[PDB]
């Protein structure tokens, strides 16, 4: 099987700058003078859309700002002036030989000005405590970049924490993250002070409750 | 041009499932159709491809025995019969049209039009309704906790309130759990498997 | 040496038939060219000049030998090809015997004296002669015979080819227009001499016949069939004829049987050949006792097409396409046509 390796895995490009994604094939995907490499764009929650066919031709309704290049075993995808609508997953796909294979995928995100998150912590509701559980939620909304470190310190815990990042908004290009610390009703209510500490690039944010 | 997938659901390991792909807006009997699945890791994997008349089928060796692609041009519908399903086969199955686009004395097969996809979940966990708990404390942010359901997807909205609402991807103990934030307000959560469009107001 | 002139005559005669709209086209350019080149032997200066000039011909007039060499090359081989020319004149009407000899020695045609005064009996004798020559392949060639007919020329040709690749086959749809009729469709997946053409915007398929002829099939793109017929030239086809390649494809070619009947007076009149048909005709080589004009000229051509680790493209000739038969020896256009509907 012709294995497709993309480079890089992730890319941060500022608005109006150049975006370059490379795709390397283990075998030659050229045949009859034309290359069988295709490029696809996929936004979260939406199906993939054909972007470039024959490694250099624009698809149906694809603007001129998307550009494909390459030949043989090395190909590239170029998005000139980077728009807000280009935050998506990008895959290269070959159709020269069976089986058809896709690249690993490349997450292209917009590079914008840094912003500190707004932290909000919420104690477990009375309905959940009735069932015997206790989950404290810590919301971290509208921050950039996506990398952020959250540390739960119950009265001064690492296990039992489940984190979930949203995809980039693709409109203002911010990120959001929810941190849920799930404990038993025996461990909870045995303390009073619970804290989620947020370490960010701009930080050098703490919200707590009694 | 429109493609509508259907037939996905929750199945036990080793079970069977048949997917359908309703096509419209074109001569379905004249185009090559394909199936592509996307794992939870958002990785695309080609599944099968059938010619315009159905005389030729294609599939990788990993699914050569389990998956069979077929089409009924009289009904303008593409089919994918799945058997001996494994847990690793859990993915979002898309059907797409492979069009041969001529460039220079030849062409390439390109899947130019895709459908919304249907979700397939293969697990030994049973269907469980979610537990809905409100999260209450210039602008103020409220929250909602959807915990202990199976399987994904779960749809959650707040009053439909369009702006500043964040729904975080669920994290699975065999029971999924997610949260939703927005900056009387109520939480409105939907589970396809017979869990009832709950309304939970956020009170101080 | 004559094929570039005759190939340009094939397109100018074909393109003239596209205007005259959604009907099946099939004719033999070499048969129509040889018929009127033969007819030129009994014409005078002004009348003789129009015929040769109307055939895209400074001319050597050894064209008869080139036509005879082509006809001898086509003489019975290696392919079942039925072709003939019939000259029908009215009884009486003192004929020139020097003309009837060259018509059979150079072009193997036959001349008959009939009675056009009986329009129904004369039509029967002409159809029976062609039906005898075609042996039931062409029945009732002449539909209407004018009252004042004095000289008629009938040109018939029937082709049943032998595929070098023997090609089993099933039924399928045929998309006449953006309409859908059904028809039997032959299928074969393998290596073909096929490629796409950016200039013509059409699929180009080449399959050779076992009788030293080669058929060229042009499958236009979505809605560019008119662009294909306008862009076809003799130089473009010679490049495809010189092309030696092989590519994998799943071919769908329909098994059809199409017929073409044309009144050569109208279609060749728009190509400049009008003297032989007008009242001021000079056919002194045919008859020197009275004025004579070519009353009727009809060409009938009948075709019979039959069987004799990567996903490839499906090249389905399920919509109107243009085809062309070329004699590999001389490179002359033996046939040219367009299949709009195999059901007709």
């Amino acid at each position: 099987d012709i294995v497709l390796t993309q480079s890089p895995d992730s890319l941060a490009v500022s608005l109006g700058q150049r975006a370059t994604i490379s795709c390397r094939a283990s075998e030659s995907v050229d045949n009859y003078g034309i290359s069988f490499m295709n490029w696809f764009q996929q936004k979260p929650g939406q199906p993939p859309k054909l972007l470039i066919y024959a490694a250099s031709n624009q698809g149906s309704g694809v603007p001129a700002r998307f550009s494909g290049s390459g030949s043989g075993t090395d190909f590239s995808l170029n998005i000139h002036p980077m728009e807000e609508d280009d935050t998506a997953m990008y895959f290269c796909q070959q159709s020269k030989e069976v089986p058809w294979t896709f690249g690993g995928g490349t997450k292209l995100e917009i590079k914008r000005a840094d912003a500190a998150p707004t932290v909000s912590i919420f104690p477990p509701s009375s309905e959940q405590l009735t069932s015997g559980g206790a989950s404290v939620v810590c919301f971290l909304n509208n921050f950039y970049p996506k990398d952020i470190n959250v540390k739960w310190k119950i009265d001064g815990r690492q296990n039992g924490v489940l984190n979930s990042w949203t995809d980039q908004d693709s409109k203002d290009s911010t990120y959001s993250m929810s941190s849920t610390l799930t404990l038993t009703k025996d461990e909870y209510e045995r303390h009073n002070s619970y804290t989620c500490e947020a370490t960010h690039k701009t930080s050098t944010i703490v919200k707590s409750f009694n | 041009v429109q493609l509508v997938e259907s037939g996905g659901g929750l199945v036990k390991p080793g079970g069977s499932l048949k997917l359908s792909c309703a096509a419209s807006g074109f001569t379905f009997s004249s185009y090559t159709m394909s199936w592509v699945r996307q794992t939870p890791e958002k990785r695309l994997e080609w599944v099968a491809t059938i010619s315009s008349g159905g005389d030729y089928t294609y599939s990788p060796d990993s699914v050569k025995g389990r998956f069979t692609i077929s089409r009924d041009n009289a009904k303008s519908t593409l089919y994918l019969q799945m058997s001996s399903l494994k847990s690793e086969d859990t993915a979002m199955f898309y059907c797409s049209r492979a069009e041969f686009i001529t460039t220079a004395t030849w062409g390439v097969y390109a899947m130019d039009y895709w459908g919304q996809g249907t979700s397939v979940t293969v697990s030994s966990a049973k269907t469980t309704p979610p537990s809905v708990y409100p999260l209450a404390p210039s602008m103020v942010t409220l929250g909602c906790l959807v915990k202990g359901y199976f399987p994904e997807p779960v749809t959650v909205t707040w009053n439909s309130l369009s702006s500043g609402v964040h729904t975080f991807p669920a994290v699975l103990s065999d029971l999924y759990t997610l949260s939703s934030s927005v900056t009387t307000v109520t939480c409105n959560v939907a589970h396809p498997a017979s869990s009832t469009k709950v309304d939970k107001k956020i009170v101080p | 040496k004559i094929t570039p002139n005759l190939a340009e005559f094939a397109f100018s005669l074909y393109r003239q038939l596209a205007h005259q709209n959604s009907t099946n086209i099939f004719f033999s350019p070499v048969s129509i060219a040889t018929a009127f080149a033969m007819l030129s032997l009994g014409t005078k200066a002004d009348t003789h000049d129009e015929i040769l000039e109307g055939l895209n011909f400074i001319p050597e007039a050894q064209i008869h030998e080139g036509f005879q060499e082509l006809l001898r090359t086509l003489n019975q081989s290696q392919l079942q090809l039925t072709t003939g020319n019939g000259l029908f004149l009215s009884e009486g009407l003192k004929l020139v015997d020097k003309f009837l000899e060259d018509v059979k020695k150079l072009y193997h045609s036959e001349a008959f004296t009939v009675n056009f005064g009986d329009t129904e009996e004369a039509k029967k004798q002409i159809n029976d002669y062609v039906e005898k020559g075609t042996q039931g392949k062409i029945v009732d060639l002449v539909k209407e015979l004018d009252r004042d007919t004095v000289f008629a020329l009938v040109n018939y040709i029937f082709f049943k080819g032998k595929w070098e690749r023997p090609f089993d086959t099933e039924e399928e749809d045929f998309h006449v227009d953006q309409t859908t009729v059904k028809v039997p469709m032959m299928k074969r997946l393998g290596m073909f001499n096929i490629q796409h053409c950016k200039k013509l915007s059409s699929w180009v398929l080449l399959m050779k016949y076992l009788g030293n002829a080669t058929a060229i099939f042009f499958l236009p793109d979505e809605g560019k069939l008119q662009h294909l017929e306008n862009e076809l030239t003799h130089d473009i086809i010679t490049k495809f004829l010189e092309n030696e390649d092989r590519r994998s494809a799943s071919l769908h070619l329909p098994k059809l049987s199409i017929t073409g009947t044309y009144d050569l007076k109208s279609v060749l009149g728009q190509l400049g050949i009008t003297k032989v048909f007008s009242n001021g005709a000079d056919l002194s080589g045919v008859t020197e006792e009275a004025p004579l004009k070519l009353s009727k000229a009809v060409h009938k051509a009948v075709l019979t097409i039959d069987e004799k680790m990567s996903i490839p493209p499906e090249v389905k000739f399920n919509k109107p396409f243009v085809f062309l038969m070329i004699e590999q020896n001389t490179k002359s256009p033996l046939f040219m046509g367009k299949v709009v509907n195999p059901t007709q």
